[PDB]
């Protein structure tokens, strides 16, 4: 695998909506650069699906933002959502009207 | 001017947003060599939609959470219609049993 198939991958793994037009030959000149070999090596590496955000969440989460609601930090998410186990506490009231 | 501002960008998001130490960062006249061509968009679109794990967990876990926050309100309305058809449902028990102890 060349240098330029490297990052041809990576964008694919990164849901980039160009990535199935593009060759990894078109690209291998950037890792020609010494001096920018590391950084592309890096990019290549540090870069995975779990670090994608789709664009509906970030526009979601910027309107959650400017609805002035306080935007909870990691600790206090891991607390609630914690708490926020998935309790099927729907099931005990329609349970009520099952059994009436 | 644009490839300088996005050589900027590119820089900011690598540092602070990926958590890469700031002397392996390459220079930014350096950076400006990747926005030849087609690669410019590329990298726009990188810096737009990849974020830290950390940064993800944060937009997810906030958005999941005011949603359950709203299917709670929205679970209050059907509260209101299902305890109408509990009323119902007892007042109609009542009658069957009132008709049941007549039989």
């Amino acid at each position: 695998m060349s240098g330029g198939d490297r990052f041809v991958q990576t964008l694919q793994k990164l849901n980039y909506p160009k990535g199935a037009q593009l060759d990894g030959e078109d690209f291998d000149w950037l890792f020609e650069a010494v001096d920018l070999k590391p950084f592309l090596d890096w990019f290549c590496s540090a870069a995975s699906e779990q670090n994608v955000v789709p664009d509906e969440k970030l526009q979601a989460f910027n309107t959650l933002k400017e609805s002035g609601k306080p935007v909870l930090d990691e600790k206090a998410l891991d607390e609630v959502l914690k708490t926020f186990s998935i309790s099927k506490v729907p099931a005990i009231e329609e349970v009520a009207i099952e059994k009436l | 001017m644009e490839r300088r501002s996005l050589a900027q960008e590119l820089k900011k998001w690598a540092v602070e947003e990926m958590g890469l130490p700031a002397q392996k960062a390459p220079s930014e006249e350096m950076l400006q060599r990747l926005f030849i061509g087609q690669c410019g968009d590329i990298w726009k679109f990188i810096i737009r939609h990849i974020h830290s794990h950390r940064t993800v967990r944060k937009i997810e876990g906030n958005l999941l959470w005011y949603q359950q926050l709203q299917h709670t309100e929205a679970q209050r309305t059907a509260e209101e219609e299902q305890q109408q058809r509990r009323k119902q449902l007892c007042k109609e028990i009542l009658e069957l049993r009132a008709e049941l102890h007549h039989l």
